Formats: C-alpha cells, structure tokens, sequence
C-alpha cells in the first residue's frame, strides 16, 4: 500500500574511485589506518540504521 | 432423632447440588469463551520461542 521512497539519480551522482582490485588490495592496510574514522562512522550508520537511504552522505 | 434433622439435611444437600450445577454450567461457558478466544490461561497454544533468536551484529546490515 505504501509507496517506497528512493533517492534521485543526482542524489547518487558521485566522483567514483575508478580503481581496480589489486591496486586496492595493496593499499588496504594503509586505507584501514588513514580514512578509518569516516569508514567506521559509515559502518555504524549502515548497521545501526538498516536503510541505505538514510546514509548516502 | 426427629424431623428437623431430615428436613435441614435435605436443605444442605440441595444447596450443595444446586451450587454444583451452577458451577458445571459456568465451567462450560468459561471453556467455550477461552477456546473461542485465547484471553485466558487455558487453551493457550504454543508459539515459537523468543530467547533463541540471535540479536547480535550479523555479517550484513539488512539482516
């Protein structure tokens, strides 16, 4: 009965990494130390709030 | 002994059996209501156990 809300295309238009998987596995251990605060905030929101639509930013 | 004994003993027996009738019919209507709607202690049929659910953090968020 209730409509689903969804974000628009421009609420997802984002500058992407465009970077492969070995380039990324190599720098994993440094990306886990630097850029950990934002990543862990995103994780806490994504698991505390069970909605993707509530964490795009 | 006399007539008073028989008379009043009969009265006692009569109140006993009248009360028993009252309670039997009451029990019938009680069971009827309890089974038609599970508001009461009886005819509460079992449901799945609540304490064996895992509430911990999962592997995915949208568990």
């Amino acid at each position: 009965p209730g409509i689903v809300e969804l974000p628009t295309l421009e609420e997802l238009k984002v500058e992407e990494v465009k970077v492969s998987s070995a380039v990324l596995k190599a720098a994993a251990h440094h990306y886990g130390a630097q850029c950990d605060k934002t990543n862990k905030e995103f994780m806490l929101c994504r698991w505390e709030e069970k909605d993707p639509r509530r964490c795009l930013k | 002994d006399g007539p008073e004994k028989n008379y009043e003993k009969t009265l006692a027996i009569l109140q006993i059996e009248s009360e028993k009738a009252e309670l039997r019919l009451k029990e019938q209507e009680v069971r009827r209501l309890m089974r038609a709607r599970g508001d009461g202690p009886w005819y509460q049929f079992p449901t799945p156990e609540k304490e064996f659910i895992d509430h911990s953090p999962k592997a995915t968020p949208d568990n």
